């Protein structure tokens, strides 16, 4: 799992 | 231990040899493979395109792919030590343990305790020592060009127009700001602190929890600091 490294 | 610096050599692909490839999704875990086959085609223009057909090994069954040199990795972890924009595949553990395609975004410093930080395709970010990472067979000028469409434009930005003036964030465990995850941007705190990264705790579930890059736009202040250029 992960958000990305950007909006 | 710490390798020295030197030339970061990319030797040719050779037949029945052992490397890293693409399992099945290109930002997905790279697994062992012999190369079997070289495919080698020549146009009227002159560009002389490479193709490797590659033999997983240890399968239920025999599984043949044809595959470039991009996606192929060398088996041994390289005997110099890598700098910023490097193509690399780095082992993943995470406390599914696989070797995932990524980029060097630091290279190994005392600042860092001599691990690479870790900028992975599908937006992962971690500290690996050099032993755990592989290099790619094959990269383009335009490093980023290589990348999974998903953090393309990040690595783009962080490596073509490379500041070591960037923003980041300044951070003390107990201190709260607002963070993206997956489109939302929810509250967060500040759990845990290692050099580039910081551990961040969303307001909703005290089980998540992502280590997020401080120079990461997906930190509010970051993203604020940004905007007042």
């Amino acid at each position: 799992s992960t958000g990305g490294k950007a909006p | 231990e710490v390798p020295p610096p030197g030339e970061i050599v990319r030797p040719p692909i050779q037949l029945g040899e052992t490397y890293y490839a693409v399992k099945n999704k290109a930002i997905a875990s790279w697994v062992s493979i012999k190369v079997i086959e070289f495919t080698e085609s020549t146009a009227i223009n002159g560009n002389t395109m490479k193709s490797y057909k590659i033999r997983y090994l240890n399968t239920p069954y025999q599984m043949i792919k044809t595959v470039t040199a991009k996606h192929i990795a060398y088996f041994e972890p390289p005997p110099v030590r890598l700098t910023i924009g490097t193509r690399v595949i780095a082992y993943f553990d995470g406390t599914q343990s696989a070797f995932y395609p990524g980029i060097i975004a630091e290279p190994l410093k005392q600042a860092n305790r001599y691990r690479y930080l870790i900028f992975y395709d599908d937006g992962y970010t971690q500290y690996v020592p050099h032993r755990d990472v592989r290099l790619v067979c094959q990269a383009s000028e335009k490093v980023w060009e290589d990348v999974h469409a998903a953090s393309r434009d990040f690595i783009q930005k962080y490596v073509e127009k490379y500041s070591v003036d960037r923003p980041m964030v300044q951070c003390t465990r107990g201190q709260s700001m607002t963070t993206e995850s997956n489109g939302t941007w929810l509250y967060a705190r500040v759990i845990d602190i290692d050099c580039s990264l910081v551990l961040m705790q969303f307001e909703g579930d005290k089980n998540h929890t992502e280590w997020i890059y401080r120079g990461s736009l997906r930190l509010g202040p970051v993203f604020r600091e940004t905007q007042n250029n």
